RNA sequence: AGGGCUACACACGUGCUACAAUGGCGCAUACAAAGAGAAGCGACCUCGCGAGAGCAAGCGGACCUCAUAAAGUGCGUCGUAGUCCGGAUUGGAGUCUGCAACUCGACUCCAUGAAGUCGGAAUCGCUAGUAAUCGUGGAUCAGAAUGCCACGGUGAAUACGU
RNA sequence: CGCGGGGUGGAGCAGCCUGGUAGCUCGUCGGGCUCAUAACCCGAAGAUCGUCGGUUCAAAUCCGGCCCCCGCAACCA
RNA sequence: CCGACUUACCAACCCGAUGCAAACUGCGAAUACCGGAGAAUGUUAUCACGGGAGACACACGGCGGGUGCUAACGUCCGUC
RNA sequence: CCUCCUAAAGAGUAACGGAGGAGCACGAAGGUUGGCUAAUCCUGGUCGGACAUCAGGAGGUUAGUGCAAUGGCAUAAGCCAGCUUGACUGCGAGCGUGACGGCGCGAGCAGGUGCGAAAGCAGGUCAUAGUGAUCCGGUGGUUCUGAAUGGAAGGGCCAUC
RNA sequence: UGCCUGGCGGCCGUAGCGCGGUGGUCCCACCUGACCCCAUGCCGAACUCAGAAGUGAAACGCCGUAGCGCCGAUGGUAGUGUGGGGUCUCCCCAUGCGAGAGUAGGGAACUGCCAGGCAU
């Protein structure tokens, strides 16, 4: 072993079973069991009387007349 | 190296009972670890297979040594064996310790579509795959922020099947590809 | 009734926009003209990130809104890095008129992302409140311009010679 | 069933002195340009370098077979 | 388009089997040839040294091979 | 002039007879010691290309061989590495080859050098092609010698161009 | 004396290949340790050294197996010397020599020295 780099596990090794910037547990899916699906269905899935942003309540009962500024 | 050391406390007297040998010398084990670092071209260059040597200094303790054309169908200069990359040869606690740098330190490099593919292994013990990028092994927590460069693997093991390729090694927490 | 006028490896005429730094971005901040509005225009106020919607004074406009017009001015920040520039492309979601926004409309939000480093043979407008350069409004118009028509802001260089 | 030279993009021609495609010039193509085109000017493309086989890491280039063109040999008596 | 929904269409690699070779072999004679031992027969054979050559243009034929035409009253060689 | 075939199983052997090569190369492409083993196809992965590499399997030497080709080559005559320069000097029984000059192999001795623990091996390179006899011209060494005597041009011998 | 194993040879290959059964704290191989002597293209893979445990998987080995390599009659056949006959392309007969391939049958080697294990 004409040895070039020392390898080291202590500074590597220790404090691995959270996830932070210098090392973590696991890498993506498999044991962090993640999600890499797609999907559609738009609207639908949803209830239908969605509105629009607005200053009013559900049915409400009048609406001001542009007209009748006057 | 801890991964071999659970493999062979855990793992082994599991896969005796699995696969039910009539001996504990018929349990499978990983052999060597060859690999290439394939780049190629670059003897009308120099630059890039000594940069790729400086990859392969940083994985482990052993040194860079030279891989060369044999069939050299693209060509240069000189005939034939021109030099394509860059080896390193690991074994037992060489192999073994770099594969527990893989999904602790190296989480970047290693995806769940990059895992260990389960339908590569073949009854000879034979098996291969690329890593597209570097992945080195210093003393401490660090990276060279340099790119560019990947390297390729050719993995030997005692495996009889294709299936106990797929248990040799199989609870660690590096990712499956699909 | 539906389709097409809008298709697509092309080329051109005319227009827009960027490559930034006497520029962009975030905050503070100054000084306009003109024009439309009776099933129309519209502040304060309320709701939403926002288009917009709700609520609603005013008015037929010398009575109101677009509107703190922007460039400009004050302060922080960037150093040429394809960027703190450009933001074509492209995914997702929301708003709007209308019978209806699929081919093929407009507006808003989040995300993504490319050519472009001031450009050949060459060429065009302009003599001063002009050009260069910054913003605004209207016709047409269910809705919907980077064109057209009109508006005001900042505002040059050079003119020997024929 | 001989000998010597020749066979290059639309077209003419350089090369090879054993190699590392695509040169030079006219033409073509788009552009500047003109009333328009010749033509000047700017820029770009092309091709089984006769062909199949051989040598080589690499052949238009070196070499063998074969097809095609031109010249020479092609009787003394 | 990776892929696949399809037979209508070609060939030997590979493989079973038949055929074949101056410059293929996996096998392999007869006839020679040469060392050794040996009988009978051959007027010296075989061989060294010395005196003297003539010859260097050989030919139809048999048996074998090239070449030509599986032509030559041909032509080159082996061989009598 | 070399190799295969012509070529006929001792041997020699032709014709513009059929095919291919030779005009040199190597100071490593030599000595010696230790060890190692292929073309090609399949399998496996991707920046990894193209059909390109590492690894494994099959193949079981087809490859490799300084230079076309046959013969030969694993106990390698192929390949890699350490030490090394026997790419030997003076001599050589015997055998092979040609009409002869001349030419190939070689039992073996002395000197001197090197490898290998040591036994053991070392007369260049797997062997054969890579034009040059003799008179003659040049050059290095030379009590071998030089015509009245002593030196000597010069002659001879050896080495080599 | 018999059986089994190991190192090293003979033969010059009916001495082999494939397949199946099946064995080892005798031996052997796998195998453990590396640090020292010794070592690697890097690599304790290889070579080397100090060697524990477990096992009969691989490697090794024995037995069964006639699928394959392979040994192979008798007889005829090809080839061939000499003599006679004789066709242009080469051939017939008497007589001497006489394969190669194939059929039947065979083949799962035989054997020596020395050391180790086991048995009365």
């Amino acid at each position: 072993m004409k040895k070039d780099i020392h390898p080291k596990y202590e500074e590597i090794t220790a404090s691995c079973s959270c996830g932070n910037v210098m090392k973590i547990r696991s890498t993506v899916g498999h044991d962090l069991n993640l999600d890499v699906c797609s999907k559609c269905h738009p609207f639908f899935t949803g209830k239908q009387r969605d509105v629009a942003t607005g200053g009013r309540v559900d049915r409400f009962n009048k609406r001001f007349n542009i007209p009748g500024s006057k | 190296a801890k991964l071999h050391d659970y493999y062979k406390d855990e793992v082994v007297k599991k896969l005796m009972t699995e696969f039910n040998y009539n001996s504990v010398m018929q349990v499978p084990r990983v052999e060597k670890i060859t690999l290439n670092m394939g780049v190629g071209e670059a003897i009308a260059d120099k630059k890039l297979l000594d940069n790729a040597a400086a990859d392969l200094a940083a994985i482990s303790g052993q040194k860079p040594l030279i891989t060369k054309a044999r069939k050299s169908v693209a060509g240069f200069k000189i005939r034939q064996g021109y030099p394509i990359g860059c080896k390193v040869t690991l074994r037992g606690e060489r192999m073994w310790e770099f594969f527990e740098r893989l999904i602790t330190i190296a989480v970047p490099r290693i995806r769940d579509f990059r895992g260990l593919s389960a339908k590569s292994f073949d009854g000879r013990g034979n098996y291969s795959m690329g890593v597209r990028e570097q992945i080195i092994f210093p003393e401490i927590d660090y990276d060279k922020v340099d790119r560019v460069r990947g390297l390729d693997i050719t993995i030997t093991t005692t495996a009889k099947s294709d299936e106990e390729g797929r248990a040799l090694l199989a609870a660690f927490d590096f990712p499956f590809r699909k």
